[PDB]
């Protein structure tokens, strides 16, 4: 089994950089994905970034130019580093990592972060 | 010497000068400096790369002279497998090797290590075994059979043998006689495979796939998550965190189809491929072969067979007012008279897809439907550059005002693939 802490995340004023970074734990054999989530106020866990497979980036259509997320192989650790930060990222920002574990068929092991709350002032 | 292996992708060259500049083809960009400026404008030639790549192939001095191996014509392929997968120091395959078959019958082709490499390519690369299956597109290019270790116990093995066989077939200059599709190719170069390349790796998944790309998904109610019908039981498998409740709309597109392209088809055969390069490079670092295309390695392979353009020529049918007596068409059959073999046979990759002609000819060429013909269909403005089609072996060749500028367009469209 793998664990997920993410730190990194505290109140920064608008415009401010914030960096969240996903210490992973266990046996991260081979990472199907690692994707940083969004939860804000009120509203159900929204996709913000990803890595998937090899070095393909993937990044919401709300945080494109502004977040920039990266993977630290020796420490198995993603950094999600958010600039221009507004409102709207005031959310709970989780980690989830994607494990694909094979077992009779292969199959896809999810687990979640506990979460940051990363706020904007403005 | 001091100065050591280039890094990977690179080549050194002499100018007529005498000066030697530096290659690169991942970047296409020519320099003076040691990677250890213009220089000469970039050209990307198949025999020179293949000298390079022949002289930097050193033979290790401390293995045994000559590679001796006894086998049975009825079953080469067993044989074969034993003699190869039992050498426990695969730098004495690197050694001259000197097939001697049972009771010295003959049926050579030119060279009797020439006609072990040809019997076995049939034996290996027939899809009764398990491990290989013809392509979507074609019903001679072969993949990788993701269910190989269904039909096959031990599928790894056999496939790092057919590697290591492969490797001696490249180090030694003899050919293989198996045509693989571009993905396998790409996936040997370490490459990223793209949507077109499932066109020969399955039609179905291609062609919904590309139906998600062009048009909104969001009629078709997509999640992240597929269906995984293969295995025990039919589950569900999300691509993303949280797949189940993640709708696949224009934003969230091109990650769908990359991570189910990634779990259908290259999670399918990783495991296969991986075995088969560890066979392969046994022989011949990868560095030294990524250099390559994906067209130009499946050449350095399958060799470079002479295409004949009088048998090329008469067994074609032009499409959309193109005619035999048409200027456009003529000139088009000069500048492929006037190219050298290889850019006829990059040529043919193009248009057809694979450097394989059939043996009887281009009367028997195939394509996705069936049996098809070498196509030009007028199209596109002048200026563009020509398009292919690789699943009916269709060239999109644009009216040309002048001989220069279709020969220019042509070879550069070529060069490009």
């Amino acid at each position: 089994q793998v664990q997920l802490q993410e730190s990194g995340g505290g109140l920064v004023q608008a415009g401010g950089s914030l960096r969240l970074s996903c210490a992973a734990s266990g046996n991260i054999s081979d990472v199907w994905y690692m994707g940083w989530y969004r939860q804000a106020p009120g509203k159900e866990r929204e996709f913000v970034a990803g890595i998937a497979y090899g070095t393909s980036t993937y990044y919401a259509d709300s945080v494109k130019g502004r977040f920039t997320i990266s993977r630290d192989n020796a420490k198995n650790t993603v950094y999600l580093q958010m600039n221009s930060l507004k409102p709207e990222d005031t959310a709970v920002y989780y980690c989830a990592v994607i494990i694909t574990r094979f077992v009779s068929y292969p199959r896809q092991h999810t687990y979640w972060g506990q979460g940051t709350q990363v706020t904007v002032s403005s | 010497n001091d100065l050591g292996p280039l890094p990977p992708g690179w080549e050194e060259r002499i100018h007529l000068d005498g000066r030697t500049f530096y290659i690169d083809h991942n970047s296409k960009i020519t320099q003076w400096e040691d990677p250890r400026g213009p220089a000469v404008p970039y050209s990307r030639e198949f025999k020179q790369k293949y000298d390079y790549f022949r002289k930097k192939l050193k033979k290790p001095a401390d293995i045994p002279n000559r590679f001796e191996m006894k086998l049975h014509r009825n079953n080469i392929f067993e044989e074969s497998y034993r003699r190869i997968m039992s050498v426990k120091r695969p730098d004495v395959l690197k050694a001259r090797l000197w097939i001697e078959f049972e009771s010295e019958k003959g049926l050579d082709y030119g060279g009797v290590a020439r006609e072990w490499f040809f019997l076995l390519s049939k034996e290996m690369f027939n899809p009764y075994y398990g491990l290989f299956e013809y392509s979507a597109t074609d019903n001679y290019t072969l993949q990788i059979n993701p269910n190989s270790g269904l039909c096959n116990e031990d599928h790894l093995s056999y496939f790092t043998f057919i590697g290591r066989v492969a490797g001696l077939a490249v180090f030694h200059g003899k050919l293989l006689d198996g045509f693989f599709i571009r993905p396998f190719y790409k996936m040997m170069l370490g490459k990223q495979i793209t949507l077109n390349d499932m066109e020969s790796v399955d039609s179905e998944y291609y062609n919904s796939l590309k139906w998600i790309l062009e048009n909104d998904p969001t009629e078709l109610d997509l999640m992240f998550c597929i269906d995984e019908e293969n295995f025990g039981q039919t589950y569900q498998v999300d691509l993303k965190p949280n797949g189940s409740e993640i709708m696949v709309t224009n934003e969230n597109k091109r990650e769908y189809i990359d991570l189910v392209i990634q779990w259908r088809f290259v999670n399918r055969v990783q495991k296969q491929m991986n075995a088969f390069l560890e066979g392969f490079t046994e022989l011949l670092p990868i560095d030294l072969i990524k250099i390559f295309d994906e067209n130009e390695l499946e050449l350095l392979m399958c060799g470079l067979g002479d295409v004949d353009v009088n048998d090329w020529r008469q067994h074609s049918i032009y499409k959309n007012g193109y005619c035999p007596n048409h200027p456009v068409i003529q000139w088009f059959w000069k500048a492929v008279l006037l190219m050298d073999a290889e850019k006829r046979i990059r040529l043919l990759q193009f248009v057809t897809g694979t450097s394989r002609v059939p043996m009887n000819g281009f009367a028997e060429l195939y394509g996705s439907n069936g049996p098809q013909l070498f196509t030009i269909e007028q199209w596109g403005s002048p200026e563009k550059l020509p398009r292919a089609h690789t699943c009916f072996n269709r060239l999109d060749l644009p009216p040309y005002e002048t001989f220069e500028d279709l020969r220019e367009k042509l070879l550069m469209a070529v060069e490009n693939a």
